[PDB]
């Protein structure tokens, strides 16, 4: 797709959606109870943030 | 504590209630101030929440919740206020109309102007000097 | 070439510099309205990328 950068620069940019191979670590790191098990929170989770990368792109 | 449930369109609602209760796939939760950092899945439900001066009626489809112990947040691709399920679907099938209906108009815009353009760039060819 | 010829051609040039100018007007609109869709996205980002980066 292309990136917006300014009015008159638009770059084409080359995006490997997935599998998440690298996640930018936030700087809070913190850890959370599961109610489910961790792959059945992961399994929800994972999909949703595929379709905000896309929406974002 | 402080609530605020966000979708990708943006923000719905945002105040502080010391009470909020949620039905999570694995189960009922409940969730006061204080509570220890909790992820989990909602599906389709309410979002049950009391001391916000009275019952606050909150809906969400494909929602998601973290907890924090002064912060509460739930990810929804989409949500409502009037608490019936079947009120989400109606309004879900109503913006179908009206996201066709936008489309359309934008198509017939850009071909109205392209129209324009095309018979311009015409005659100025056809004036060839 | 005619001077009748170069004045069509001028008037012609004249009338597709109008609608360019509407058409980069509209586009200049558009731009603004899809710029502030995009800014209405961040928060949702922001906060799912988070989650699943301390989450995974």
């Amino acid at each position: 797709y292309n990136h917006y950068v300014s009015a008159i620069q638009q770059e084409v940019t080359e995006r490997k959606l997935l599998p998440l191979t690298d996640l930018a670590e936030n700087k809070q790191r913190t850890v959370y109870e599961f109610e489910p098990s961790q792959e059945e929170i992961l399994d929800v989770l994972l999909p949703q943030y595929a379709e905000s990368l896309i929406y974002g792109a | 504590i402080h609530v605020s449930v966000v979708t990708p369109d943006g923000p719905v609602y945002e105040d502080d209630v010391e009470m909020v209760s949620v039905k999570a796939k694995s189960g009922e939760l409940g969730i006061l101030p204080g509570h220890i950092p909790l992820v989990a899945p909602l599906e389709i439900s309410a979002a049950r929440l009391k001391k916000g001066g009275k019952t606050q009626y909150i809906a969400v489809s494909g929602g998601f919740l973290e907890v924090r112990p002064d912060k509460v947040t739930i990810l929804a691709q989409a949500a409502e206020r009037a608490e019936d399920i079947d009120v989400l679907r109606a309004k879900a099938a109503k913006e179908r109309a009206e996201r066709r209906l936008q489309s359309q108009q934008d198509d017939i815009d850009f071909k109205r102007a392209e129209l324009a353009l095309k018979r311009a760039m015409n005659r100025l060819s056809v004036a060839e000097m | 070439a005619s001077l009748r010829d170069i004045k069509t051609r001028i008037n012609a040039t004249k009338k597709t510099s109008q609608i360019t100018k509407a058409m980069e007007m509209v586009s200049t609109s558009k731009l603004n309205r899809a710029e502030q869709n995009a800014k209405s996205f961040v928060p949702y980002m922001e906060k799912i990328q988070e989650v699943v980066a301390n989450v995974a």
